[PDB]
């Protein structure tokens, strides 16, 4: 009740599949179809523009993750497969995992056991690394393309799988034989999945809702309406109260968790159906977001009354 | 393609 409106306090003048804050949330990295993982510290952006690191990529961007303890550590996942671990000071690919037999879409660094990372593919597998070692060290053959992979935040043995078989994958990852709970609900693709919290995941689907599921339960919540998103991945943020994702109208949306239509919405001549929102993240539990749309201009916008 | 989410 407390917002009603998106303010813009910083702009960046293609597509941008992620924007990422890091640990600390002080320095941000963008990623997408122009094969550069650019590094930007938030603190310039907002007081001015040029990225303080950039790395090139063989391949089309599709996720990145920052590690949560080696604050200078950045995961991607490329159109070619690769998820490879980078170190932005020194911008050398520290691993190159190279497993994957097709698009590797999502990509997650655990908070609590940092040199674990999990990724997510069309060849229908998840995989788990540790840094540390070149194999994986769990392989997880599903049915259906893995659109995205998230690891709960209190454990490293939990991840959520959203699949294009509709259903949302959750995993203890001591006993992969059958997943813990399978959650249905969306009539399409899930494309995205984040967690509010240790019980609550939200998700994302171009069947054009959001998702809330309680995963200590195993119920559903509440579904979200109002966006557009029937083809795109539009991206998906989550904090301890508020969901974001884009829309195929070339708006942000943001909803409360506890309220099904958004309380508040903004608009990024060509119709609004030509451009879409790509990648959106919150800044932590605070009213500030990075956005980024398929034009590739990235705005810094603040929930305000 | 880019960025278009898939089906099965």
């Amino acid at each position: 009740t407390r917002y009603s409106r998106l303010r813009v306090i910083a702009e960046i003048r293609n597509i941008v599949s992620s924007i990422e804050f890091d640990r600390d949330d002080e320095l941000f990295a963008t990623a997408g179809v122009s094969r550069c993982i650019k590094v930007f510290d938030f603190s310039s952006v907002v007081n001015e523009q040029c990225p303080i690191v950039e790395m090139s990529t063989r391949s089309k961007l599709s996720c990145l993750s920052w590690n949560k303890h080696e604050k200078n550590h950045i995961a991607s996942s490329d159109y070619e497969g690769i998820v490879t671990v980078w170190d932005v000071t020194t911008r050398q690919s520290l691993m190159e995992y190279e497993e994957h037999e097709k698009r590797a879409w999502s990509v997650d660094f655990s908070r609590t056991e940092p040199s674990m990372l999990v990724s997510g593919s069309d060849d229908c597998k998840v995989k788990v690394w540790c840094t540390r070692q070149e194999a994986s060290v769990i392989n997880i053959d599903m049915k259906a393309n893995i659109c995205c992979v998230k690891y709960n935040p209190g454990s490293s043995n939990y991840i959520a799988v959203g699949s294009a078989d509709h259903h949302i994958h959750y995993y203890d990852l001591r006993n992969i034989s059958q997943p813990l709970h399978v959650f249905s609900g969306h009539k399409k693709a899930v494309s995205y999945v984040k967690f509010l919290s240790n019980n609550e995941l939200a998700s994302a689907s171009t069947d054009s809702t959001l998702r809330l599921w309680d995963v200590k339960d195993n119920l559903p919540v509440r579904t979200f309406r109002g966006h557009t998103n029937e083809k795109n991945f539009v991206g998906l943020t989550v904090n301890s109260e508020y969901l974001a994702c884009g829309s195929e109208t070339n708006e942000v949306y943001v909803y409360h968790k506890e309220i099904t239509r958004p309380v508040t919405s903004h608009r990024f001549e060509e119709e609004a159906g030509s451009y879409f929102i790509s990648a959106v993240c919150w800044k932590s539990d605070s009213p500030t977001m990075l956005t980024a749309n398929s034009q590739g201009t990235i705005k810094v916008l603040v929930l305000a009354a | 393609g880019f960025g278009v989410v898939p089906s099965f």
